[PDB]
């Protein structure tokens, strides 16, 4: 990153106005870039085109909430009242000519969350080893986290009471002695700071 | 409207050669050339070089000099690029990406293909059902665990697809170096198990379908 420099990270509150910056070299100082999107499982989208003196084109279909502006050899992408689905990766590119050659550098991308959104808490379902599994002297439980929201959840696992929208899951991978020689099992998730739990008994 | 399609995902041992494509379709093919930018793990955005879609002549980047061919088959509205003396450092998304009017050279990107370059073999799921023993007026959750699999990705339906209601089949995760999933459904009581209750599960990369009816006990 000396040509195109980007932070690699940057959140902002929901609704409120988004700035991200990608900083030029003195060398390239007055070069025109251009803004991607990458978001998991799509195409990457080119999202505009940002001149020196701050005049932009977008789209694709880019949404008015999307513009650009200049200072110096800063270029800045700015979002009006951010959304979830702005969430995305943005990179940065820049075209240029060396001895009689066209070449093309990508910034290294700026990963942005978007904070303070509703929750949504999770419901867990649980479910022990099958009879199948144990036959084959394995135990694998089986903790699947749904209908929560926003994105990001953590999930710990408890045997006797102690350690040891959007979707996620979680395994604990056993043997079938491990399973049969405890009185519980917890799987235990956090979401936005709350706790929710539920237990599976190799008794029943 | 404009769309890239991108062939699947490839796992090949080192030494080995593979080749990749990217479908067109919306607008005229030979009209603006195909460029090819690599994503390694870990790694930013490196463009690779372009084909002239019109005359066939193709531009390599520097590190792409050498074992690395872009090709068409304008009938088909298609680009391909040919990796060959696969090395580790080839791990990557590979994006094919079209160039726009008035000197744009990104204006629309295919999906990604990721190639893994390892010797990790390729390993066939375990299936297991979920189930409980068969009280009035509750809802009964099923499932099926698909487990220690490579590489990604399988797929999971419910009685072929025509049960889709009250169906989670859940993202992947990695644990040792192989993959488990699961899929859940819940359906009401009095359905199941009067009603006949399947999980079908296919990992292309091993050629393998697997159908479980469920049904109670533990």
């Amino acid at each position: 990153q000396l040509v195109l420099t980007q932070s690699s990270s940057a959140s902002f509150s929901l609704g409120a106005s988004a700035k991200l910056t990608c900083t030029l070299n003195s060398q390239h100082s007055t070069y025109t870039i251009e803004w991607y999107q990458q978001q998991p499982l799509k195409p990457p989208k080119y999202v505009m085109e940002l001149k020196k003196d701050g005049s932009h084109s977008t789209g694709d279909g880019i949404p008015d909430r999307f513009s650009g502006s200049s200072s110096g050899a800063d270029r800045y992408l700015s979002i009006s009242n951010i959304q979830p689905e702005d969430e995305a990766i943005y990179i940065c590119g820049v075209g240029d000519t060396i001895k009689e050659q066209f070449v093309y550098v990508f910034g290294g991308g700026t990963k942005v969350t978007v904070l303070g959104q509703p929750k949504s808490t999770p419901t867990l379902t649980v479910f022990p080893p099958s009879s199948e599994e144990l036959k084959e002297n394995k135990a694998t439980l089986v903790c699947l986290i749904s209908n929560f929201s926003p994105s990001g959840v953590t999930v710990a696992w408890k045997a006797n009471g102690t350690p040891i929208k959007f979707m996620a899951s979680s395994f604990l991978h056993l043997t079938s002695d491990q399973w049969r020689s405890h009185n519980s099992f917890t799987c235990q998730v956090t979401h936005e700071g709350d706790t929710v739990e539920k237990s599976l008994s190799p008794a029943e | 409207q404009i769309q890239l399609v991108q062939s699947g995902p490839e796992l090949k041992k080192p030494g080995e050669t593979v080749k990749i494509s990217c479908k067109a379709s919306g607008y005229t093919f030979t009209t603006y050339g195909m460029s090819w930018v690599k994503q390694a793990p870990g790694k930013g955005f490196e463009w690779m070089g372009w084909i002239n879609t019109y005359s066939g002549v193709p531009t390599y980047v520097d590190d792409f000099k050498g074992r690395f061919a872009f090709s068409l088959e304008t009938s088909a509205s298609t680009a391909y690029l040919q990796i060959n003396n696969l090395k580790n450092e080839d791990t990557a998304v590979y994006f094919c990406a079209r160039g726009g009017d008035n000197y744009l050279w990104f204006a629309y990107w295919g999906q990604g293909t990721l190639v893994t370059v390892s010797a990790a073999k390729t390993t066939p799921p375990s299936v297991y059902p979920l189930a409980p023993g068969s009280q009035t007026n509750s809802m009964v959750t099923l499932g099926c665990l698909v487990k220690g699999y490579f590489p990604e990705p399988v797929t999971v339906t419910w009685n072929s697809g025509s049960l889709s209601s009250g169906v989670h089949t859940f993202p992947a995760v990695l644990q040792s170096d192989l993959y488990t999933l699961s899929s859940s459904v819940t359906v009401p009581s009095s359905t199941w198990p009067s009603q006949t209750v399947t999980c079908n599960v296919a990992h292309p990369a091993s050629s393998t379908k697997v159908d479980k009816k469920i049904v109670p006990r533990d």
